[PDB]
């Protein structure tokens, strides 16, 4: 009962396959689990090596061979388009939720029954995550709490020695973006950028903008102070006759005459502009002008503008004079003949940063730029890939936690709780049949992997670390009191996730609960493989 | 008009970027030509190259869609090599093979054109292609 | 090359049964899950069973001759894709050990399966149970069966409405001794096509007793609304005409070029007049109109349109009734359409519309859908789609048969109660028939997680003894009465699945041998 150029999976074949692929991929992402996992190393072949820890990355860059193990893989990257974390979560959800459903079919369960039960055990664990989460408050001042959920995030991808600089960074970063008021948040007024030639601590956060093109002189101020940004699309090179001409001469001497005189039409065009830099806080005390000159600039007038102490730039992108005219509030003049002084905008401190590659320009210290960039600092590609996926980690997480005020403890309270309180009400209620014990025992396991899979990526053993989280939740039941008990990972000994600083997002937790559900469900429900079109 | 093909013509390993290269073109009142420059203005013709093995099953299925497509699709180029004329070691892995040719660009490289639509693939499923 | 013996026929039947085990965990509600592997790298879970079906590769012929029907009842019955292919693999699982361990000839094995079809629908009729046809709240609730649990459930309340006024429209319940049963004559893929309008909600949607054009007048200065509109449909365009050889124009001086435009006024004016004759309204060309064909068409009176798709004329002439003719000097005064209702052009959601409904009975109309977006117009197009299916289905025959597999133990008790009685060499083929009826409940139980035998036994002593209106319980998983807990399929797909599940077995029973040949 076959066709040539096929191959089929009968009897519960196709189940084995299936749970060895879960299993296979839980082991390739159970090391990566918390602070205390594991990085991956990626080689392409073309000499590129990514070190990489982040599960949707490792997932995306890494070819699967295993037709299972994609199908769980594409499944879990849901997760980035919605929440943007809990992959490695919802890998090892399933890969537990698989391995007890497959012990209980060994028993004779039937997966229909397994299926019902995690369905159940589903809405049990949602009630469970609506009746457990925290409200956050509204309070401008909450500053603390994004820098302990940016150093919570940031912990899980860096070494602990950088979250330190990245955690007020990100802070804020995402903080001065969304004010506080309801607006909105859009994570693209944070620009990031990387540099090389520096060491990785070096990363720092700029209020306002910077400009990748530098000046060309030396002459050009280091510091302007208080400078009028003015934006420029004309272009200042070397301008030749209107009308149709050429240099046809027996000496170069006549060639030099005609480019001079050639040059007057750029002469008054900087002109007008030294007469607006004059008109506009020409000698002012703590005042300066800059210009940006989208185009390019002859070096004559380069060294016009440097010896009247103005600091110019040229060729720069079409994106950074949008950006500026909304960072800086310049607009950008057409027509030097209609400059005027409106078109200057206004801004702090403009630095100029000399690397022995390249010249960076600063156009920070805004009154109201409305964004903000990031500039990530490293001498290796793998430390600025890191560095960069670390940072866009840290602004999505605190991101929803402003966006969403609802705030679960993280630290493994979280599962634990959850899985206690299914154990307890799910067999006090068995609201559908005694058949789906199973399955509710299964699903209520399975959710005890992630602390389990902490502990042991910290080093200690699972069973006492689990034993005493248990002691303690029964101490606070007999007490009569709400009290959140954790995992301390460092210590080894059970702890309060509300004090030592540690939270999850309540989207987080949910996707990936519904996502693991889902692709348990989808997997034990294969009854046959099937293959075609060859 | 003008009905240029109307059937699928065999191709020699010697004049492949002959009859594949020649894609470039139009012809006289079918486009716009200007100041030293005769080539029209508009695109070049629709080729449909097939490399071939008699030997498999979809390589058959195809000859007989090719040539129908060909009887009625009069202004579209068919035409066929073996594949094993064509591409030095050619693979099997990859048989059949359509690589669909445009103003001498390529625009489509379909490979193992059993998965092209059904196992059994009706002239429903190329219709359907060529009009992609 | 070439088979013989009994080899040929247990190749077909072996093809047959790994056609019909792929889908057998295809029906219920708690139907698994399947993976597709593609030569390449992608795949996926569907438990669909046309796509099951579909997207399995078969290399016997005898597989791809049951997939070819399966395919082609997903289209002419709107269920039973996977029940015919199920059936008939059981079926002739059952009667291959007669064929090959009681040297039975296939002749014998035809001729009582023919029979069992026979009784199987006889019982069919006869296990059924009457329906109100005529009253829309039992309709509605019937066909929201079919449209609850699903993308449209929101808006399922006047889905269903929608589903059985369009479906009614179309429907024509006429019974006679003098023409006969129509059988209602309802056409779903052609006449009842859903437009879908931007804009509105599902409750806005109406349906059109007629053909929708969205075809605008050609000119502004014409009638837009006629209370006694009239149709006539032609197709030669209205324009300068050449001769059938070749033509040329030669003009000697500038201003004599406008010999041709007179030519052309003169013959599209004699045109005009022919169309006139016949005293229109409106008037349709397939092919293009000139600007002065449109003019002397308005100064008699009727409206315009031009280059106008055959496929909204053959609507046409079924929805008016008028006749088109190719050449315009041979139309005919009989030719015109009249017993039109309205040309109103009332525009809905910023669309041009063209109303030409009427309160006859045309076997034809027109399903005007509104919807806040195309994804939910599409979505309610497919389900309004299923649902007419469904209802045609219905209303073809004004009774319902149980489902959960009732109906199947009921036909396999009677057949084997009357092959008791037959007294003949081809008992053991209706026993075999009666035996195959039973893989629904089986698929049913397996999919439930239940005893695949005592459940199925209680099961047929409860058919036995009690009434044929037990069966298995899609959630729960026990023996339940159907009637109770609402489950329920229409008798006509019982009946196709059954007739076309055991002719399929006939047919490749007949087939004895394959051979090489072009």
């Amino acid at each position: 009962l076959l066709n040539p150029k096929a191959e089929s999976l009968r009897r519960d074949a196709a189940l084995k396959v299936n749970v060895t692929s879960a299993e296979g991929l839980q082991s390739v992402l159970e090391t990566n689990l918390g602070p205390k996992g594991t990085l991956k190393m990626l080689v392409d072949g073309a000499g590129n090596i990514k070190l990489t820890k982040d599960g949707k990355v490792l997932l995306t860059e890494m070819q699967i061979q295993s037709p299972t193990a994609v199908l769980i893989a594409r499944a879990a990257a849901a997760q980035d388009e919605i929440t943007g974390d809990g992959t490695t979560t919802v890998v090892c959800l399933v890969g537990e939720l698989l391995r007890q459903a497959h012990r209980f079919i060994q028993e004779g369960v039937h997966p229909r029954i397994i299926t019902d039960g995690f369905e159940i055990a589903r809405k049990e664990s949602m009630k469970f995550l609506d009746e457990f989460k925290i409200s956050k408050t509204n309070l401008s001042n909450d500053r603390e709490f994004l820098l302990q959920v940016a150093r919570s995030s940031l912990l899980t991808k860096v070494d602990a020695d950088l979250t330190e600089v990245l955690t007020p960074i990100v802070t804020d970063a995402v903080l001065s973006v969304y004010d506080a008021q309801a607006d909105n948040l859009d994570l693209h007024m944070v620009e990031i950028m990387q540099m090389q030639h520096l060491s990785p601590k070096d990363t720092t956060f700029i209020k306002g903008l910077v400009l990748d093109h530098g000046g060309r002189h030396p002459d050009m101020p280091t510091r302007v102070k208080n400078a009028y940004v003015l934006i420029l699309n004309v272009s200042l090179e070397y301008e030749k006759t209107e009308v149709n001409s050429g240099f046809f001469y027996s000496s170069a001497d006549q060639r030099d005459k005609l480019a001079a005189s050639e040059r007057k039409f750029v002469d008054a065009k900087l002109k007008k502009i030294i007469d607006l830099k004059n008109e506009v806080c020409g000698m002012d005390p703590d005042k300066g002008f800059v210009i940006i000159n989208q185009k390019g600039i002859d070096p004559m007038s380069l060294d016009v503008f440097a010896k009247h102490n103005i600091l110019a730039l040229r060729r720069a992108k079409r994106r950074n004079m949008e950006r500026l005219q909304l960072v800086t509030g310049g607009e950008a003049q057409n027509s030097v003949e209609d400059l005027s002084p409106q078109i200057l905008g206004f801004s702090g401190l403009v630095y100029q940063e000399t690397i022995g590659e390249e010249k960076f320009t600063y156009v920070t210290e805004n009154t109201d730029p409305k964004s903000c960039t990031i500039l990530i600092k490293g001498s290796t590609h793998y430390a600025l890939a890191q560095t960069k996926d670390a940072v866009r980690d840290g602004l999505r997480a605190v991101a929803n936690v402003l966006k969403d005020k609802n705030i679960i403890p993280g630290a493994g309270a979280f599962y634990i709780a959850l899985s206690r309180y299914l154990r307890s009400a799910n067999m006090n209620k068995l609201g559908a049949k005694g058949k789906t014990k199973t399955g509710i025992e299964a699903f209520a396991e399975a959710l005890l992997v992630i602390p389990k899979t902490l502990v042991k990526n910290s080093g200690f053993d699972p069973l006492d670390v689990l034993a005493m989280v248990e002691d303690e939740l029964d101490d606070a039941q007999d007490s009569d009191e709400t009290r959140y008990v954790g995992v301390d990972l460092n210590i080894g000994d059970s702890c309060d996730p509300t004090i030592e600083g540690i939270w999850d997002s309540y989207r987080v937790l949910r996707n990936a609960i519904t996502g693991a559900t889902g692709i348990a469900s989808n997997l034990l429900l294969c009854d046959e493989l099937l293959r075609a079109g060859r | 008009e003008r009905s240029k093909f109307g059937e699928v013509f065999h191709i020699n390993k010697p004049e492949y970027n002959k009859e594949v290269t020649l894609a470039s073109q139009g012809k006289k009142y079918e486009g716009a030509q200007t100041n030293d420059n005769g080539e029209e203005d508009d695109g070049g013709v629709y080729v449909f190259v097939h490399l071939s093995l008699q030997s498999k099953l979809q390589s058959r299925i195809l000859s007989h869609l090719f040539q129908s497509a060909a009887c009625k699709f009069r202004e579209i180029k068919f035409v066929e090599i073996p594949a094993n004329r064509a591409i030095e070691n050619y693979p099997e892995s990859n048989c059949p093979t359509l690589i669909v040719y445009y103003r001498g660009e390529v625009i489509k490289n379909m490979i193992t054109l059993l998965e092209l639509g059904g196992n059994n693939s009706k002239m429903e499923d190329f219709e359907d292609f060529m009009v992609k | 090359e070439r088979t013989t013996g009994r080899q040929a026929q247990i190749s077909n039947i072996t093809a047959a049964k790994a056609v019909a085990d792929v889908i057998r965990t295809c029906l219920g509600p708690k139907a698994m899950l399947k993976m597709l592997l593609d030569p390449m790298g992608g795949l996926v879970l569907t438990n669909d069973g046309h796509a099951i079906l579909r997207e399995i590769d078969v290399a016997h012929p005898a597989a791809k001759s049951m997939l070819e029907l399966s395919r082609t009842q997903d289209e002419e019955v709107g269920d039973g894709t996977t029940t015919v292919i199920i059936l008939a693999g059981e079926i002739l699982a059952q009667c291959a050990p007669y064929l090959i361990e009681k040297n039975i000839h296939p002749v014998i094995i035809i001729q009582a399966l023919k029979k069992a079809l026979t009784d199987a629908l006889e019982v069919i009729k006869q296990v059924s149970k009457p329906v109100d046809v005529e009253n829309d709240a039992a309709m509605k609730k019937l066909i929201q069966a079919s449209i609850g649990t699903k993308y449209v459930i929101h808006w399922s309340e006047k889905m269903c409405e929608l589903a059985l006024d369009a479906v009614k429209t179309v429907r024509k319940d006429l019974g006679q001794t003098v023409e006969g049963e129509p059988n209602f004559e309802i056409d779903i893929k052609r006449y009842v096509r859903v437009e879908k309008i931007p804009g509105g909600d599902v409750l806005d949607s109406r349906v059109l007793k007629g053909v929708l054009l969205n075809k605008d007048v050609v000119h502004p200065k014409m009638s837009r609304h006629i209370e006694n509109p009239r149709v006539v449909l032609l197709d030669c365009p209205l324009e300068y005409k050449k001769g059938e050889s070749q033509t040329n124009i030669e003009i000697e001086k500038e201003e004599d070029w406008n010999r041709i435009l007179q030519i052309e006024e003169e013959q599209v004016q004699l045109m005009c007049e022919q169309i006139l004759a016949v005293r229109p309204t409106l008037v349709i060309t397939e092919k293009g109109v000139s600007d002065l064909a449109q003019h002397y068409l308005l100064k008699g009176g009727c409206s315009v349109l031009r280059r106008v798709k055959k496929s909204d004329n053959n609507r046409i002439a079924r929805v008016t009734g008028a006749t088109i003719v190719n050449r315009v000097e041979d139309l005919k005064e009989s030719d015109v359409g009249t017993n039109c209702g309205l040309f109103k052009v009332e525009m809905i959601g910023d669309e041009y519309f063209s109303f030409l409904d009427n309160c006859k009975e045309p076997k034809a109309c027109t399903i005007m859908l509104r919807g806040g977006s195309k994804d939910i117009l599409n979505e309610i197009d497919r389900n309004l789609q299923d649902a007419m299916a469904v209802a045609r289905n219905v209303m073809l025959s004004p009774s319902l048969s149980p489902g959960g597999g009732a109906t199947e133990m009921a036909v396999s008790v009677k057949l084997a109660e009357k092959a008791k009685q037959l007294e003949g060499i081809q008992q053991w083929p209706y026993q075999a028939v009666a035996d195959a009826m039973e893989c629904i409940p089986r698929t049913l139980i397996q999919n439930a997680g239940g005893d695949p035998i005592r459940l199925l036994s209680q099961l047929r002593a409860k058919h036995a003894q009690g009434n044929f209106t037990t069966g298995i319980d899609g959630d729960k998983g026990k023996i339940v009465d159907m009637v109770s807990y609402g489950i329920w399929e229409p008798e006509v797909i019982k009946q196709q699945s059954v007739k076309t599940a055991i002719e399929s077995a006939c047919l490749l029973l007949r087939v004895d041998d394959i051979v090489s040949g072009v």
